[PDB]
């Protein structure tokens, strides 16, 4: 009674309601995974179909804060761009006082400070998105981390977000995040994200895919689909 | 019923509240049809009043040369965003002589309303603009809502009883990208025709449509203006 | 605001409506009474108009005590059940 | 006893209670960990655990032993998230130290002037109070090493040895057999108490990848996280 | 600093603290006064005194200047700040603007400061009233009213305080043109005024009178004396 | 359920606001008319008592030269704005070296129309009646507390407004005469009244871009009076 | 200059049990003389004095300061304000304006309030804490000061031969500078009783 | 500025009692017993410091901190309260040692400190300390004690007590200590009446003597702690 | 945030202010103090809280304050709540004396305080003050007065006072003992140790729980007279003996 109300304040159980709240709330929003092989950092986002609803490649959930670094996001749409402006403002303080890439380890702590501080006062609230961060280099390597709305800094291979969260991390164990280069992990993801998240839910959807690394020689960017149109080829075969 | 209280406060099933009511306000404001063809854009608008003898409301606004916006919801909070908007356009007119692409510009507008949706004693604000602008790839509609999401689009609505408009629009908004402007507008406004009843107008001045194009500057048109373009119309059936 | 004579029309009957009394004037002075307090106008009427013994109420000399019977009673508690379930 | 906001607000109950700080201090059982802190005549010694769900977990990211001074190191409790917030500002402090007064922070300062932080915390009703718990280590001249500890009530701790958390209860009745009668303290000494203490309390007897185990010692003072191979070979010296 | 929403709409449309505030004034000190072509009258009563204490501590009459005079109701800690306030503002229009004050520009000084007074956060609204008198340049009568919405208004009369129902009937038969043809009269028209207020007793009641320019002069107990004795006198001659 | 008195209805919009419509039934009544020689305004004074000083409470004040207003409910609240409006045109006409337009005052107190919140109180619930005579000619216009402008031909205003606008559009027609608005006014203004009519209870607001200002004086009401 | 432009000259001296401090009574601007009855020492608590030498606003304002801080102290605690104390008191507040200080010379003569014991001490304009065990000397010319007080203070002196000697120097040294004369007021204090005289110089 | 609410959250009861500062009270009471006494020469304070467990060292964390070199103190109630105004009242002193260059009276330390104290229980949004402090020193050859409360009024006493029993340790004090009596005298009273409340168990880290001489305060090691109380009392 | 104040600034809607109400009860508990019409001097005394003989009594004048040469206050309420108070006035009245050299009368000095407590009221959420003090002293224009602090804001200044609710008895022992222009102080004197004697509810008139500090018109020293207890007692025993020999008619 009340205890959920403020952030800041506790609960009898030890512990806030409003970040538990707000981690389901992300858990709602449609599935968006992320992988990392050993040359680079492989990011995909899904892409919901309600009625149309409109033009293709609409407000996606794949953003780009830095040079080597980007964003896959899920939950709330607007507060992920308002953090992305907050990881580009935080990104370009680093370019300025230093004048390199900043490493992915500082980049996503600076993220998750603020994350933890707008959970510690009763003004602002908890965010409701959770993020996939990655990026490769030649001086750094593969790195891949997730942050959590409760301010958690941390990372695997891969990870799970969405409504499909443990069905979409279970057949990670099956996929070889070392022998298998970059190029193969695309098709690899793609199939089984064409697999899971079933149609009787959502009749139609889109899948988003980004890739960083040495092929592209550390520059991030969306992967072109009319570029080897991997998925569909692969996807649309693999239902059997 | 004590958690709506404050919109920072998380519902137990993570959904604020105090976003969806400000859905409301916007779907009890008049029903208005932007779409855009890969040539030029037409958004149209309806206007309402309380009384016979006031004049109805006007929606549609100029703000940039190529940008043209609808309205619906509290003025309020409309008009100050709207001083927001000039100064945004003239902004990039000066520094960088150019004006602004509206994906990048919307993107401050949902920054600029992100706060108020976020911090203790503040408010969201109520917002029915329908954003339409042509950078060098072509014509762009988005969408506002309090929750700040902008949406990219051929075509969409909002208002009271803005879905069966939709319902028209899906099989007609795929073939309207090839026609012209001319048949555009009826096309925009055949959308409305069916959201207000069907035993009455749809006059002249109750009605607000606007045309921008890539080598058309944006032009409001009102009263006489939309005289042109609802005649030579077939009215609907029984 | 147009209803409120309504019940002004009803509790015509009772006492002796003088021809010149106007309900519509009265209604507006008195938003959010509902039924029960422009009864209450009514009855103190002839109330009043028993301890000055007029048989019947002309317009003018209740709406002296009608003002004070409104604000009177709101002065203390304006009766906010609007207030109660927000 | 309870009246009015005392549960939602920092104030004393109608017999001086605090709520909050009691909900905060079960905080740190929904981390699930354990913590054990032994000192012995030249060193000192910390042995801590990880959780490892998925075998995706990087053994490196997920470390719970955190270095604040190349000569101090520390870990924490309960949740990460934080702890983590608690970390930039006691490296900032610090530096802040060995900026002002030019020479090295002797440790026992940085806890009390962080506990002063942690009152501010507990003081000031509209902000969280910061549960997460705070232990550290230190070297004096001609002092020995030395052993704090920092709970959120706002105030400065040292012993020792000093065992805090969910199952420390039990460990800490453990410890204090072994710690006399007589016995003196050697480095081989600690090292191979850190796991008894640990099997009294678990009796798992797993693979020594999920145990951390740090130490400080005066040899070369700087900390040093020890690596798994020789930490194995303390296990195997233990079970003869 | 502090921000919190003192009086905020009620949905009847009637606010709270402000309309809330006029039964401070009710319960308050009551007050009288009035207007004439030469001299003016004001008046004040229900000071409750132990006749063992000083008068001019418990004193409810003041002035900014000769020609403008103060006088208020209600409670007096809340009117030590309006006093204090409307003197800067009188000494302003003094600097400034070399002219004499007018009522209507410094009253209405006090009813705007008073209205922002209700609005801003952090900001609790006064629960008295005043009213002023003076004499207007070129001889003229000036008086006004305040009110906790901050609404001046001028009135012939002044009738506030506890029963200012009660007063204000008897104001009816004040307002005829015999009353005050006299200034004589007008004096003896307070005291008749008083004799239906309060209690009536002859002791609380206290009065100052200004005669066009010249400032004003508060009498002892021995002419209201001489004033009450012809007003049993003018009952007694009724008969 | 009292929400930092900010906040979204469940309906919904802003609380306060919806509250603050209702101040405007207790308040006075006014009734205006647009026609193509003026604009002509009326209210009823509401005098309580003989205490009442006739030109004590004026509920019309010109704000502009050549742009009139009215007020609705309360007086003190619309003090404020008042004030500050006649400010704001004076600034205007010093910058351009012209006066404001009519339509530029509704943006002009619409900028200012909700003000109110905490960090960063109360909106006030005062209505108005704008009068004036723009490049295009006497204008008309009304505004909410809310800030929702919209241009009226005759609007009303107070309590009776609904039944006044009622009555009001089955006489009205776009070829009334100045003179006969005039008189059509008071017609409605003397159903409305509780008190005789008389120079002291009504005033008249009239303006004209031949015959100014004007404003309005003294006896031209009293040949009205006997117009009846 | 700055100091010479109003002038002045206060001299203060120690004798055997006692104190005693002078001052010239002239007040002018420049070369001009207005007044001759202007009041440079100002009393300060009991058996206590405080001498300032250079602009008279300074000496004005610094005496008002000095006297607000003094009560406040003296009110919190009943003792009277120390010797030493008062010393730190005036240097505090001549430090307080680093770049914006006020132009005196300030000179510090008053009994112990514990003791008989005197106590003597003078403070450099930016409020440099200075103290001596024979005498304090601040004014226009130095030259004639330090070098008569030398030739003339002995380390025990009555107040016979105190007063006396600072007289001569007074007059001695004040009667060489034009900016200085019009009588000098001298004021001798001990224990038992404070006593004040008015020396007699030249009025030209 | 936090948002800068600042309302005070202890209201006016009914009877004009304070609310959150008699609960206070209550953790004053609930806190750990400390005596003092004022008699002769000097000031002598009589803390007591137990450990919850065998594992804890008494070397580190110290009781009694002193404020001046002749200025001690020690408290009752809740440690971290404590550290507060001790860390607060180090910077107080400074600006009377920096205007005045002159050590600062004991009585002046109890205003300055309770006047912030006092506005700290009217300051809006925070809660009053839980802290009784006992004040000492010697000033002017006579030395002083003072006793301090949340609420944050000021006393003196020849002899006082804090913490668990304090009214009937109160007393003892009366009967048991009276006139002066030297500083021997003024430790041997102060550790019987600790022995009241205090466990079976006595040792040098168990306790410790805080001493004011008219030389300056000075805190006594457990070594001398442990000699004079032996054998205690 | 909003429900977490009690909202202590607004008022009660019976009319009544909530916060002072409350506050005022205060002051009828605790403190209790004294004053009464004396010529060529005024008379104040007061209650000592701690009447236990274990304290040290180093504080010399404690229950009243001095807060400048001519002027003192007795005070009623919490102690330190006085404190921030004492020191607050006294700054106000130095910087009197500081810009005007001049003593500040005592009017604007007490209506200075009083709307300083006022503005605690109107608005911040603010604690009140719950301590009303006495005030004492002389000018040249007015002479010898008597004012009263209040926590509304309103100064209570008349010549006669009660402090606190234990003395509404002595207001009435005060209107039979109403004298004009009578002193011979130690009428009065022997006076206010009659309510004492009565009203209080201690019996005995014990010397060393009450002090009494009076203040003498003196040119231009104003002799601050603080009394010892020793000197006191045989007055007390001078006004036993008139009690024993008022017992001596019937
Ligand atoms: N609009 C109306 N029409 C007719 N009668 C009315 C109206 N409003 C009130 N009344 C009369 O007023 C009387 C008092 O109403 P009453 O107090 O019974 O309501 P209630 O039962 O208390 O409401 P609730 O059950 O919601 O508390 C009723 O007997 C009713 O006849």
């Amino acid at each position: 009674t009340g205890y959920d109300l403020s952030a800041s304040t506790f609960s009898p159980d030890g512990r806030v309601f409003q970040v538990e709240y707000a981690m389901k709330a992300v858990e709602n929003s449609s599935t968006a995974i992320g992988i990392r092989c050993k040359d680079g950092v492989v990011f995909g986002v899904e892409k919901l179909v309600l009625s149309k609803l409109y033009e293709e490649g609409s407000n996606k959930r794949l953003f780009n804060v830095d040079r080597h670094v980007g964003m896959a996001v899920a939950g709330l749409l607007a507060d992920a761009r308002s953090l992305a402006d907050i990881a580009r403002e935080e990104a370009s303080n680093f370019r300025s006082n230093f004048g390199y890439n900043i490493p992915l380890k500082h980049l996503a702590d600076r993220v998750a400070m603020y994350v933890h501080a707008y959970t510690l006062y009763s003004a602002v609230r908890p965010f409701g998105c959770s993020f996939m961060l990655g990026s490769y280099s030649v001086n750094d390597g593969a790195q891949l981390y997730m942050i959590d709305p409760s301010g958690v800094s941390y990372g695997y291979w891969g990870c799970a977000i969405g409504k499909a969260r443990q069905a979409a991390k279970t057949e990670i164990e099956k996929l070889q995040m070392k022998e298998m280069t970059c190029r193969d992990i695309v098709k690899e993801v793609a199939k089984i994200i064409y697999i899971v998240h079933d149609e009787v839910k959502d009749k139609a959807f889109e899948l988003e895919l980004s890739w960083v690394g040495e092929l592209t020689n550390g520059r991030h960017e969306i992967v072109p689909k009319d570029i080897r149109e991997e998925a569909e080829k692969y996807a649309k075969e693999s239902l059997k | 019923n004590q958690y709506d209280n404050d919109v920072t406060v998380w519902s137990p099933q993570g959904r604020i509240h105090q976003i969806e009511y400000a859905m409301e306000a916007v779907k009890q404001g008049s029903a208005t049809v932007g779409l855009k063809s890969k040539t030029h854009a037409v958004l149209v608008a309806l206007k309402r009043a309380q009384s016979e003898l006031a004049a109805h409301q006007k929606k549609i606004l100029h703000v940039d040369n190529h940008i043209g916006i609808s309205i619906a919801g509290l003025t309020a909070d409309a008009r100050l965003l709207c001083n927001f908007m000039r100064q945004e356009c003239l902004d990039s007119r000066f520094v960088f002589d150019r004006p602004l692409p509206v994906s990048r510009l919307v993107s401050l507008i949902g920054s600029k309303t992100q706060i108020p949706t976020q911090r203790y004693g503040r408010r969201p604000y109520g917002v029915g603009l329908l954003i339409a602008g042509y950078d060098d790839m072509g014509p762009h509609i988005f969408q506002t809502c309090p929750s700040a999401n902008y949406f990219d689009c051929r075509a969409m609505s909002i208002g009271a009883r803005s879905q069966s408009a939709r319902t028209y629009l899906e099989r007609h908004m795929s073939e309207f990208m090839e026609c012209n402007l001319n048949e555009l507008v009826k096309h925009g406004l055949r959308a409305l025709r069916e959201t207000l009843p069907a035993e009455q107008d749809l006059t002249t001045k109750n009605v607000s449509i606007g045309i921008v194009g890539k080598d058309l500057e944006f032009t409001i048109y009102d009263d006489d203006d939309v005289s042109p373009f609802l005649e030579g119309l077939e009215e609907r059936p029984q | 605001l147009e209803g409120r004579t309504h019940i002004f029309k009803i509790h015509a009957r009772s006492m002796s409506v003088e021809r010149d009394i106007r309900f519509e004037l009265l209604a507006r002075l008195c938003p959010n009474s509902t039924g029960a307090e422009i009864r209450s106008v009514c009855t103190e009427a002839g109330m009043f108009a028993i301890r000055a013994r007029r048989k019947i109420a002309t317009e003018k000399d209740f709406l002296e005590a009608v003002n004070k019977v409104i604000k009177s009673y709101a002065k203390f508690s304006a009766t906010p059940r609007y207030m109660t379930y927000n | 006893s309870s009246a009015g906001f005392d549960r939602h607000i920092t104030i004393f109950s109608p017999e001086g209670r605090l709520y909050q700080v009691e909900y905060a201090f079960k905080a740190i059982n929904q981390g699930g960990l354990t913590s054990v802190a032994v000192r012995g005549k030249d060193c000192a010694v910390i042995v801590t655990q990880k959780k490892v769900p998925d075998k995706l977990l990087d053994s490196s990211t997920v470390t719970h032993l955190f270095k604040i001074t190349e000569n101090i190191g520390c870990v924490m409790t309960g949740m990460t998230a934080d702890s983590r917030s608690q970390v930039q500002r006691a490296r900032y402090e610090a530096a802040n130290w060995k900026y002002k007064y030019g020479y090295e922070i002797p440790v026992d300062m940085l806890c009390k002037r962080i506990a002063d932080i942690s009152q501010v915390y507990t003081q000031n009703a509209e902000m969280r109070p910061l549960g997460c718990c705070m232990i550290l280590i230190g070297i004096d001249e001609e002092q020995g090493p030395q052993v704090y500890k920092c709970d959120p009530a706002g105030y400065y701790c040292g012993f020792k040895a000093t065992a805090a958390g969910v199952k420390q209860t039990e460990s800490t009745s453990f410890l204090e057999k072994k710690v006399k009668k007589k016995f003196d303290w050697t480095f081989e000494q600690t090292v191979e108490t850190a796991i008894t203490c640990l099997s009294t309390v678990l009796s798992i007897d797993f693979k020594p990848s999920e145990i951390e185990v740090g130490v400080v010692t005066v040899e070369n003072p700087k900390f040093r996280i020890l690596t798994e191979a020789e930490i194995d070979a303390h296990l195997v010296a233990l079970a003869e | 600093s502090y921000d919190r929403a003192i009086t905020v709409f009620s949905p009847d449309g009637h606010l709270f603290q402000v309309e809330y505030a006029q039964e401070a004034v009710k319960k308050g000190s009551t007050a009288v006064g009035v207007r004439g072509r030469d001299i003016v009258v004001l008046g004040v009563e229900k000071k409750s005194v132990a006749k063992l204490q000083d008068e001019r501590t418990v004193r409810k009459i003041c002035a900014l200047d000769d020609n403008v005079c103060m006088a208020f109701a209600g409670l007096t800690a809340d009117a030590r700040i309006v006093i204090n306030r409307a003197r800067v503002e009188c000494q302003s229009h003094r600097l400034t603007v070399e002219d004499p004050v007018t009522v209507e520009y410094i009253t209405r000084y006090i009813a705007s400061l008073k209205q922002r007074y209700t609005q801003s956060n952090g900001r609790r609204p006064f629960g008295i009233s005043a009213l002023i008198v003076g004499f207007d340049f070129d001889g003229t009568p000036r008086l006004y009213q305040t009110d906790p919405s901050g609404t001046y208004h001028a009135w012939k009369a002044n009738a506030i305080g506890r029963g200012a129902k009660s007063v204000r009937e008897f104001l009816e038969k004040n307002y005829t043109d015999e009353a005050i043809e006299t200034d004589d009269l007008t004096i003896k028209l307070v005291i008749k005024a008083l004799l239906e207020v309060v209690q009536s007793g002859g002791k609380n009641i206290e009065l100052a009178v200004m005669r066009r320019d010249q400032s004003l002069k508060i009498l002892n107990p021995e002419e209201i004396e001489k004033y009450v004795a012809e007003i049993e006198k003018e009952k007694e001659e009724n008969e | 359920y009292d929400r930092g008195v900010n906040t979204f209805s469940p309906e919904g919009r802003l609380f306060q606001v919806e509250y603050a419509i209702e101040a405007i039934k207790l308040g006075s009544t006014a009734i205006g008319i647009q026609t193509s020689e003026g604009v002509c305004l009326a209210v009823e004074k509401r005098i309580t008592s003989p205490l009442m000083e006739p030109s004590s409470i004026e509920k019309i004040v010109e704000i502009d030269a050549h742009i009139g207003c009215a007020m609705s409910g309360l007086i003190a609240d619309a003090k404020t704005l008042i004030d500050k409006a006649r400010v704001e045109t004076q600034n205007h006409w010093f910058t351009y070296n012209e006066t404001m337009t009519v339509e530029s005052v509704t943006q002009a107190v619409s900028n200012l129309a909700l003000q109110f919140g905490e960090e960063d109180s109360r909106p006030f619930g005062v209505a108005l009646l704008f009068g004036g005579v723009d490049e295009k000619g006497p204008q008309l216009f009304h505004m909410d507390p809310s800030g929702t402008f919209v241009q009226c031909d005759a609007r009303a205003i107070g309590s009776a407004s609904e039944g006044a606008q009622s009555s009001l559009q089955e006489v009205y027609h776009k070829s009334m005469t100045l003179k006969e608005a005039i008189k059509s006014s008071l017609i409605i203004l003397k159903q409305v009244m509780e008190e005789k009519l008389n120079a002291t209870n009504i005033e008249l607001a009239t303006v004209q871009p031949g015959q100014n200002f004007h404003m309005f004086t003294k006896e031209e009401l009293e040949e009205v009076i006997k117009d009846i | 200059s700055i100091m010479s432009y109003n002038g002045g000259a206060v001299m203060a001296m120690k004798g055997k049990n006692c104190v005693a401090i002078a001052a010239d009574r002239r007040f002018g601007i420049q070369a001009q003389m207005v007044t001759t009855d202007f009041q440079k020492i100002f009393p300060m608590g009991d058996r206590l004095y405080i001498g300032l030498a250079g602009l008279a606003t300074d000496v004005q304002t610094v005496a008002q300061r000095l006297k607000f801080r003094l009560n406040l102290y003296e009110l919190k605690e009943g003792r009277q304000i120390k010797p030493y104390t008062l010393m730190s008191m005036v240097a505090n507040l001549l430090y307080e304006k680093r770049f914006g200080p006020y132009y005196t010379e300030p000179v510090i003569a008053g009994l112990d309030p514990k003791t008989f014991k005197p106590f003597i001490c003078s403070l450099d304009l930016i409020g440099c804490p200075m103290v001596t065990d024979d005498f304090v000397v601040s004014g226009t010319c130095a030259e004639q000061m330090y070098g008569m007080c030398e030739s003339l203070w002995e380390p025990n002196m009555d107040p016979d031969h105190l007063f006396e000697t600072i007289s001569q120097a007074m007059l001695n040294a004040v009667d060489r500078d034009a900016v200085s004369g019009m009588g000098v007021i001298v004021h001798i204090i001990e224990k038992d009783k404070i006593t004040t005289r008015t020396l007699k110089a030249r009025m030209d | 500025a936090e948002r800068g609410y600042s309302f005070s959250l202890t209201t006016f009861s009914p009877s004009g009692k304070l609310v959150q500062i008699e609960y206070a009270l209550a953790a004053v009471a609930g806190g750990a017993p400390s005596v003092g006494i004022k008699a002769a020469n000097g000031v002598v304070l009589a803390t007591e410091k137990k450990q919850k467990s065998i594992l804890y060292d008494e070397r580190s964390v110290h009781k009694v901190e002193p404020i001046t070199k002749h200025i001690g103190l020690v408290y009752s109630g809740m440690g971290p309260d404590y550290r507060v105004l001790v860390h607060r009242a180090r910077k107080l002193a400074q600006q009377y040692y920096l205007v005045y260059q002159e050590p600062i009276p004991t009585a002046q330390l109890v205003q300055r400190v309770a006047s912030v104290m006092q506005e700290y229980t009217q300051s809006g949004g925070v809660r009053p300390f839980g802290v009784s402090l006992l004040i000492c020193g010697w000033n002017e050859g006579r030395p002083y004690l003072f006793q301090s409360d949340p609420s944050g009024a000021y006393f003196a006493w020849k002899a006082t007590a804090m913490g668990k029993n304090y009214v009937n340790g109160k007393t003892f004090l009366e009967k048991r200590y009276n006139e002066d009596l030297e500083l021997e005298d003024a430790i041997h009273t102060a550790i019987l009446t600790l022995k009241e409340s205090f466990e079976g168990q006595m040792t040098e880290d168990n306790i410790e003597v805080g001493i004011c001489n008219e030389a300056g305060f000075r805190r006594l090691t457990p070594t001398e702690v442990k000699d004079y109380l032996a054998a205690i009392a | 945030s909003r429900r977490y104040d009690s909202r202590t600034t607004i008022f009660s809607p019976e009319g009544r202010l909530y916060q002072v109400e409350y506050a005022m009860e205060a002051i009828g508990h605790a403190g209790t103090c004294l004053g009464i019409l004396a010529n060529d001097g005024v008379l104040l005394a007061a209650e000592r809280r701690n009447i236990h003989k274990l304290l040290d009594e180093v504080f010399f004048s404690e229950k009243i304050y001095k807060l400048n040469e001519d002027m003192a206050c007795s005070v009623a309420g919490i102690t330190s709540d006085a404190n921030v108070l004492t020191n607050e006035l006294r700054l106000i009245a130095q910087r009197y004396l500081l810009q005007y050299q001049e003593p500040i009368p005592c009017e604007q000095l007490v209506t200075a305080l009083c709307d300083i407590k006022q503005a605690y009221t109107q608005f911040g959420g603010k604690r009140p003050f719950g301590v009303s003090l006495l005030y004492i002293g002389w000018d040249k224009h007015y002479g010898f007065q008597l004012y009263q602090s209040d926590p509304s804001g309103n100064y209570g200044g008349w010549k006669a006072t009660c402090i606190g609710n234990n003395s509404a008895a002595a207001v009435s022992m005060l209107k039979q003992d109403y004298k004009e222009g009578e002193m011979t102080l130690k009428s009065a004197l022997a006076l206010a140790i009659k309510v004492l004697n009565k009203t209080m509810d201690v019996s005995k008139l014990s010397a060393e729980k009450v002090e009494i500090a009076t203040l003498t018109r003196e040119n231009g020293k104003t002799v601050i007279r603080v009394l010892k207890q020793k000197e006191v007692e045989q007055l007390i025993k001078k006004h036993e003996e008139e009690e024993a020999k008022a017992e001596r008619e019937k």
